[PDB]
């Protein structure tokens, strides 16, 4: 369904499951085209650089979690329940992505880390193994 | 169960300050200084200004508490300035004016309100003098100890003539904000200023804000929609200001009906200065005009509202404000170029129980202006030429509390301020910027651990 | 055959369907290199600005059009007909790029909409879907 | 092990083979927030578009050895043994990192052209091959 | 100093003045730059 | 060298000081053990009026 940029906002995080794309085109916005020192034109630079700068910060997180193939990263090893345990209906039969952020707020840092860390490592190395035969 | 899941594009956002960038139309021309204001170095806004309403969302905002506010002050500020690094300084005119008076009406219905000065000066050869003379409102000369005067900011601040093409008519500016930002504009009709405003929509940046600069009176702001909003942070405090909005745009006629000279003086070399040659025409005094009727019943509307934050039990008294400096005693402005101050003692003499003919109000004239209180600098704008007729709606109002001494019914509230930052947080209050990080955790069956 | 930057700029597009990357090359200019407001240095970052901008629209494309293996991305659902309707031998015998653009300029934001939201949603939610077993 | 940025400089190559990803991650510091001309405010954003430019020089040579799957490019092709022809153990039992670029600096500009040519085109072409049945 | 009689006017010995005075500022180059054209380059970004 | 440059961009210009200064000494202790070290100077000025000038030291 054709919401638009944030269109799933007021919706449960498996309704905004299918709008991801949207919110990501919006990270050029194209033609911006956005002259002395020209207040607004420091203005305008500044805007742009700071854009690449916030887009590539995250991009490259996704180049460390390795997956760039984006929206959908999966694979077989479990999940730690202790932050904030919460139920499968309590997600999405009962939550939205701005509530959700409230609550997961605390242990970002903390996956960033092994997310990194831990699939990196193991996925690495193994591909040295099976450069043999 | 539930597992960790990466995701991008998931439409979330945090509070945030960002910088935003100005989005115009292509209308820049004029004949003050530069430019049109500042804003031809403008990226042209989208012809489609796309919006869209989110549903279900509910975000508290702080008009009160918003950041955009500030960089806009800043902005607007350096704006003023880059209008004003490039044009005539006219250091040398601080000196030693000799000065009559300008024998208006006998016996006196202008008082003069201008004197006639001659003075020496420069000329276009570092060499032999030359005695020129102008008229001057006696608003912004000094006495020392015919007699001998000067400029006011002289003897604190220097004077940097604006030269003639940009304007001073506020152009629409549209605040854009970068990618990866977002716009939030409160689209609830009925919004106190603060807290969850339900119906929200989302820009990617902002309507035509008229960058009017002006005090105790909202000009050509928005209008407010089925109601007359009220809002400050604390009313319950006396130490903010209350900020009316209408529905109705209570006209205001304000007119300079002089056919004013332009006089040349040539500070030379090549720079030339813009006096005031003389007047001639209707001499009347500069005013405006406003129907009482309206006035009247929409200060009674305020007169309800007033009341829903005070009790059904009380009366309302709006007094002139208590004196002081000029730039908050009066409803300072700009208009068709030149810069009016209209003592509003005739819009604020009034007390309310619990329950044309038009008003004349006799504005003044200024020149050297000093603006945003900031001293040590001062423009000064040159004589417009031909007779000014300028026309305007009043949204608002900007409204300060001296009661809670025997505060039972009878409150006085009186106009006043002087930081543009009020007006600016009167069209801004359904905005909030907020930074997008397309990033996302969250579990759905997909897996990873530790 | 070593062509060079638009070296098969005069061929017909089969022929330069393999010099495709010296091109892709010149997107940086490596040394560039290019001291207070310095006319020319004002000029030096705003372009640097731009080509990297420039450089990022299309990147961002391609993210999109989610394929990141540029050069080549094909599926197995056939193509609208309506647009231009030609030959073969009208193409890679009868026309160099250059010839073509003149004729595609029209249906390119329409392209551009489709590649981007067909695939990418149908192909997504499906990985979704075999991530259950 | 976590050494750290840099912290296997000091180790064979096949030690360094494992903390790849401790590099990368400096490759924009995050937070770094780096107003008129403001000496060091141009610095700091030439700076920033100076980071920015050297990380997409790169990115975009392995865009063009289009691996993107980073860390890791491997092939079936044999390998030219001219270029300072040496012994396994006179690599991973006998150099570090830096001893071996000093070594190698001569034919880096050597063997760009060829993993970008080669491959590219082979690999190009072919998947043009398969797209018929 | 002795001036060029192409760019000094009258006025109504007889006093002069220069010619761009009573329009323009003047600004004297000092000594280091030239005035040698030396061929730019115009560079085209990636 | 630039940063105290920037912070010397904004602040008075003071060309019109280059006058001529009419000094005397500072009769430091006797006989000396500051030797004066310091000059008494006196000297015309502009005002705030660029007019009737001022005596200052
Ligand atoms: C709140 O918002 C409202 C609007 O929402 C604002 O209302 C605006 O108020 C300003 C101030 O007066 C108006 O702008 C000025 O109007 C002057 C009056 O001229 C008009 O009437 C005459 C006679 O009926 C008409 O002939 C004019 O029409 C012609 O002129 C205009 C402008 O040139 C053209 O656009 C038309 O196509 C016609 O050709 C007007 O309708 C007018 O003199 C003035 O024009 C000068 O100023 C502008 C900008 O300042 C210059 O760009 C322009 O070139 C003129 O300046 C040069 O020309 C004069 C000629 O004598 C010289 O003397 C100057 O030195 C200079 O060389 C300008 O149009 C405005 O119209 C009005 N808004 C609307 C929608 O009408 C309020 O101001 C605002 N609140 C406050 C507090 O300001
Ligand atoms: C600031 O100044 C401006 C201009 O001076 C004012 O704008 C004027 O506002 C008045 C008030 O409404 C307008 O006057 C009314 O106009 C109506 C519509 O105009 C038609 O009719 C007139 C004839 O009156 C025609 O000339 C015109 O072409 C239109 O066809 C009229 O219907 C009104 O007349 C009715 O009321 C009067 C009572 O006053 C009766 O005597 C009539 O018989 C009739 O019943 C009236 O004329 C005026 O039109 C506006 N100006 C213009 C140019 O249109 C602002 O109001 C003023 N603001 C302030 C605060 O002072
Ligand atoms: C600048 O303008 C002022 C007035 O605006 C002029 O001031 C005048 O200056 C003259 C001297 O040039 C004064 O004359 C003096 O008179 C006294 C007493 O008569 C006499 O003793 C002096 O010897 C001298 O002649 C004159 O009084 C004074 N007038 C005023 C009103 O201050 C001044 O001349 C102008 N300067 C130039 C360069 O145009
Ligand atoms: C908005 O401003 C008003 C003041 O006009 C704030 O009310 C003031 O609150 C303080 C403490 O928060 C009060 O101080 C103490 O209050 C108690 C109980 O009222 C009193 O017994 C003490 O003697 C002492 O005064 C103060 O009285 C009170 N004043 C008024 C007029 O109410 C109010 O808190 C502000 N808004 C918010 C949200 O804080
Ligand atoms: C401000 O005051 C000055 C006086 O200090 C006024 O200047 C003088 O004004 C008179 C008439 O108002 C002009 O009179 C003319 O004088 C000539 C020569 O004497 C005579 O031939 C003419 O028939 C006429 O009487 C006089 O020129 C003028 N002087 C100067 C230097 O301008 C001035 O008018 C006052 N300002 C205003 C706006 O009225
Ligand atoms: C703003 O406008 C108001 C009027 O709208 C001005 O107030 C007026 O001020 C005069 C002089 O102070 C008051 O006159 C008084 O009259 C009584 C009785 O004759 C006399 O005994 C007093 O000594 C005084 O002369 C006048 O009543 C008063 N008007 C009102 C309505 O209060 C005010 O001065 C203006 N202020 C500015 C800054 O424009
Ligand atoms: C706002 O309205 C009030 C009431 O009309 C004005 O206050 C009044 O202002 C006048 C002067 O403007 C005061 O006159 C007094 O005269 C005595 C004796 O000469 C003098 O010594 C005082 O300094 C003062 O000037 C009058 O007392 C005062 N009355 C009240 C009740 O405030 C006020 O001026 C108006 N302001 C504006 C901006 O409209
Ligand atoms: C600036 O300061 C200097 C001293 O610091 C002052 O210099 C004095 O200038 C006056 C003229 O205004 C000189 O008077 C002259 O005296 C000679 C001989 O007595 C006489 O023939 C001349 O006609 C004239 O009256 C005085 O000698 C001189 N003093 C010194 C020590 O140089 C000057 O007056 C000050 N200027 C201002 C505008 O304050
Ligand atoms: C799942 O998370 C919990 C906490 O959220 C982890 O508990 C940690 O255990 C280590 C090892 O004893 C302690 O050093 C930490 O202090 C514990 N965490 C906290 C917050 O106290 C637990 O280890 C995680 N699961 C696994 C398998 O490691
Ligand atoms: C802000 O709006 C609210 C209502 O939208 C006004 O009253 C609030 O009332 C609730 C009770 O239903 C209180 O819990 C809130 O604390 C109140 N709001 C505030 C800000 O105190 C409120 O009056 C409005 N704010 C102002 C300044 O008028
Ligand atoms: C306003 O006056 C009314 C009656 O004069 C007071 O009574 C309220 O009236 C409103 C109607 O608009 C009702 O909705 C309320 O439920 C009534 N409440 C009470 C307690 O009578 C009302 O209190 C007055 N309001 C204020 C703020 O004083
Ligand atoms: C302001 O309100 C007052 C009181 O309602 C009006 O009455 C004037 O009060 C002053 C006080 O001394 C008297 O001197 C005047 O004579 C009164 N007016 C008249 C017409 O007699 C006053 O008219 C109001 N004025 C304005 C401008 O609102
Ligand atoms: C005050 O604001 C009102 C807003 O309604 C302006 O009214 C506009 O008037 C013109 C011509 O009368 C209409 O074409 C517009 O549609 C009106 N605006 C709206 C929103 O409907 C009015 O112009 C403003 N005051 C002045 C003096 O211009
Ligand atoms: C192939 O392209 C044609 C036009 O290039 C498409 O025709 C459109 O059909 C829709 C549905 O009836 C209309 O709303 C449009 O107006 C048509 N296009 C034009 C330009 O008029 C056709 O739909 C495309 N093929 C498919 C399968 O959708
Ligand atoms: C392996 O590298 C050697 C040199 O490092 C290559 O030798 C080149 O052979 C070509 C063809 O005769 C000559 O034109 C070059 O001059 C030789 N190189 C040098 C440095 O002289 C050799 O060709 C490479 N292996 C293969 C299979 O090409
Ligand atoms: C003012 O200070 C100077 C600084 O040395 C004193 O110097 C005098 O210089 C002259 C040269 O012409 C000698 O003849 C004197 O002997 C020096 N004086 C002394 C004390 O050594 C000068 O004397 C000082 N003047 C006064 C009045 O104190
Ligand atoms: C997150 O941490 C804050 C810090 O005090 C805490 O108040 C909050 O309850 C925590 N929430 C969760 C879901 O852990
Ligand atoms: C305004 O109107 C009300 C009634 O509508 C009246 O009581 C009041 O006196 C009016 N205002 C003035 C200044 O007369």
């Amino acid at each position: 369904v054709f919401l638009g940029f944030l269109g799933a906002a007021g919706s449960t995080m498996g309704a905004a499951s299918m709008t991801l794309t949207v919110q990501a085109r919006n990270l050029l916005s194209g033609i911006v085209q956005q002259l002395k020192l020209t207040v607004w034109g420091i203005k305008q630079l500044q805007a742009r650089v700071l854009a690449v700068e916030r887009y590539l910060r995250d991009q490259q997180l996704l180049g460390i979690w390795g997956c760039s193939g984006k929206l959908i990263c999966c694979t077989n090893v479990p999940w730690n329940s202790s932050w904030s345990n919460r139920n499968l209906s309590e997600i999405w039969d009962n939550m939205t992505w701005l509530q959700w952020d409230k609550e997961i707020s605390n242990y970002t840092q903390i996956i960033y880390g092994l997310l990194e860390e831990s699939q990196n490592q193991q996925e690495k190395n193994e591909q040295d193994l099976l450069a043999l035969d | 169960n539930l597992w960790v899941t990466v995701y991008y594009g998931v439409p979330v956002w945090k509070d945030a300050e960002t910088t935003l960038f100005c989005a115009s139309d292509a209308k820049a021309y004029e004949t003050e200084k530069h430019n049109v204001w500042a804003t031809h170095a403008c990226v042209p806004t989208d012809p489609n200004p796309q919006e869209i309403h989110l549903e279900n969302v509910t975000e508290e905002f702080n008009m009160w508490k918003n950041n955009m506010v500030e960089q806009m002050h800043t902005d607007i500020i350096s704006l003023w300035d880059q209008s004003l690094k490039p044009c005539v300084k006219l250091t040398p005119l601080c000196v030693t004016l000799q000065c009559t008076n300008v024998t208006n009406n006998i016996t006196d219905d202008m008082r003069g309100e201008l004197k006639n000065c001659s003075f020496n000066m420069t000329t276009e050869l570092r060499d032999k003098k030359q005695k020129v003379y102008s008229l001057f409102y006696r608003l912004d000369v000094v006495q020392i100890n015919n007699k001998e005067y000067r400029l006011i900011n002289c003897n604190t601040s220097a004077i940097t003539q604006a030269c003639p093409k940009v304007s001073f008519e506020p152009i629409p500016i549209h605040y854009c904000a970068p990618a990866g930002f977002a716009i939030l504009k409160c689209k609830d009709k009925k919004f106190n200023g603060t807290g969850p405003c339900p119906s929200v929509s989302t820009v990617q940046c902002t309507h035509g804000i008229k960058p009017v600069v002006s005090t105790q009176l909202l000009l050509n702001g928005s209008l407010a929609e089925e109601e007359v909003m009220i809002r400050s942070e604390n009313i319950t405090n006396n130490a903010k200001n209350i900020l009316v909005q209408f529905n109705t745009p209570v006209q205001i006629n304000c007119t300079r009906p002089n056919n004013n000279t332009r006089k040349s003086i040539r500070i030379g070399p090549g720079q030339a200065f813009y006096a005031t040659g003389d007047i001639i025409g209707d001499i009347r005094q500069a005013h405006c005009n406003v129907s009482k009727a309206t006035w009247n019943e929409t200060l009674g509307k305020v007169v309800k509202q007033l009341r829903k934050h005070f009790g059904n039990n009380t009366i309302i008294r709006f007094a002139n404000s208590s004196g002081g400096d000029l730039e908050v005693t009066t409803h300072s402005f700009n208009c068709g170029g030149e810069f009016f101050y209209c003592n509003t003692s005739g819009l604020f003499n009034s007390t309310w129980i619990s329950n044309n003919d038009s008003i004349t109000l006799p504005c003044r004239i200024k020149q050297i202006i000093n603006m945003w209180q900031r001293i040590g600098q001062a423009m000064y704008a040159p004589p417009i030429q031909g007779v000014i007729r300028c026309v305007s709606n009043i949204t608002g109002l900007i409204l300060t509390r001296d009661g809670g001494s025997t505060n039972s019914t009878t409150e006085t509230f009186r106009p006043g301020g002087g930081d543009m930052r009020d007006n600016w947080r009167s069209e801004l209050y359904k905005y909030k910027v907020v930074k997008i990080e397309p990033l996302g955790v969250a579990p759905t069956r997909c897996k990873r651990r530790v």
